[PDB]
């Protein structure tokens, strides 16, 4: 019962190559035959290729042959996926993945298409664009539009890059009735994401509220103050 | 070269009910057919393979059934657990070609709820960066369908501005759309009064709601 672990995601830029590691441990590795499976954001798995690694043999998909390559290292067991000259459309999650063949090692193998055992999935984004922390603005709550119960408000992180960004409010705390919106690609190459809270407006004046944008790739923690303005 | 189509593109049903869903084949992939279960920014979930056979560990709810060109992974008394977007794997062509399908969310229908529109102005200091974003808010409804329109001075203007909706949720179990105006500063500065409109299927009547800067 193997677990398999990928190498970190990594923002590559336009015409390069990507190399993305997958430690696989908990079992006998050249029992295993292990397979790249990428996912653009929004879109849905596509084949990638498979190793037959006991026999150091790769099969690859037809619209990425020659872009792409699979090799593994049994010495230190790690599976490896190579992708060179990276468009933008590359952009997506690649997940390692494997599935377990029989007594390989004895010449036993079932030769498996589907993968039993993925890894965590290891995120790739391909842009032109370069890496720079997020700007947060509050989004006065709605004190014009909405009362009598509770009224939203929340914030607009906007213009960050590479992916992902994590949000919570009041320092981690309203992390209820909160709907953070995924992120969207503008034109510019770069992210924009919003997260609200709809809370109770007899409630503003009195607790502060703060949604806590984190940017780890930028490496840039941001808070802002979203005062009933 | 083999397609893998998923008919059932969106599939709502509810909790305990009975859940089907059809993956359809170009030419005949035999058996070597699997099942996936992928929950939103999770790696997928081998459920069934071999067309009719389930993964060691996983809920006898889920059936698979099918051969040849024609796979059901039809699902008994659906879950809590069981969202998630369900895609079929066909891994029978040699050499190694496989493919999969486009796939299939298995999102929990319930009742048809209209949709609160907060229209949030951009923040001044926004503005001093040197554009401006309307955020026009849609929150907690369900059929995800709810077509939104910016007007800009009674302007059908559409173009910059993006949408995103937010997964089904846990309590609640609706959806949260999000459209957003960026424009400049000097055509922010251009306009009086931006409106954002939706018509949701939940919605009596279109509800515009807007504001004038200041």
């Amino acid at each position: 019962e193997v677990q398999l672990v990928e190498s970190g995601a990594e923002v590559k830029k336009p015409g390069s190559s990507v190399k993305v590691s997958c430690k696989a441990s908990g079992d006998t590795f050249i029992r295993y035959s292990f397979t790249w499976v990428r996912q653009a954001p929004g879109q849905g798995l596509e084949w990638m290729g498979r190793i037959i690694t006991i026999l150091d043999v790769a099969h690859y998909a037809p619209h990425l042959q020659g872009r792409v390559t699979i090799t593994a290292d049994k010495s230190t067991s790690t599976v490896y996926l190579e992708l060179r000259n990276l468009r933008s459309d590359d952009t997506a999650v690649y997940f390692c993945a494997g599935v377990y063949e029989g007594e390989a090692d004895e010449g036993e193998y079932d030769n498996n298409g589907f993968l039993k055992h993925w890894g965590q999935g290891t995120l790739v984004t391909v842009s032109s664009a370069s890496t720079k922390g997020p700007s947060v603005f509050p989004l006065a709550p709605s004190s014009k539009s909405t009362s009598g119960g509770t009224a939203a408000l929340g914030c607009l992180v906007k213009d960050y890059f590479p992916e992902p960004v994590t949000v919570s409010w009041n320092s981690g705390a309203l992390t209820s009735g909160v709907h953070t919106f995924p992120a969207v690609l503008q034109s510019s190459g770069l992210y924009s994401l919003s997260s609200v809270v709809t809370v109770p407006s007899s409630s503003l004046g009195t607790q502060t509220y703060i949604c806590n944008v984190n940017h780890k790739p930028s490496n840039t923690k941001v808070d802002k103050k979203v005062e009933p303005k | 070269d083999i397609v893998m189509t998923q008919s059932p593109a969106t599939l709502s049903v509810s909790p305990g009910e009975r859940a089907t869903l059809s993956c359809r084949a170009s030419e005949s992939v035999s058996s070597d057919l699997a099942w996936y279960q992928q929950k939103p920014g999770q790696a997928p979930r081998l459920l069934i393979y071999g067309a009719s056979t389930r993964a060691t560990g996983v809920p006898a709810r889920f059936s698979g059934s099918g051969s040849g060109a024609e796979f059901t992974l039809t699902i008994s008394s659906l879950q809590s657990e069981d969202f998630a977007v369900y895609y079929c794997q066909q891994y029978n062509n040699w050499p190694p070609r496989y493919t999969f399908g486009q796939g299939t969310r298995l999102e929990i229908k319930r009742t048809v709820a209209a949709p609160s529109v907060f229209i949030f102005p951009p923040s001044d200091e926004q503005l001093k960066s040197g554009t401006a974003s309307v955020v026009c808010l849609l929150n907690n409804f369900y059929p995800r369908e709810a077509k939104v329109q910016w007007k800009v001075d009674n302007a059908l203007q559409s173009g910059n501005s993006q949408e995103s909706v937010t997964e089904q949720d846990s309590k609640d179990s609706t959806y949260s759309l999000s459209s957003t105006l960026t424009l400049s500063k000097a055509d922010y500065e251009k306009h009086k009064v931006y409106a954002c409109e939706v018509t949701h299927q939940g919605l009596s009547s279109p509800v515009t709601k807007s504001f004038n800067r200041g």
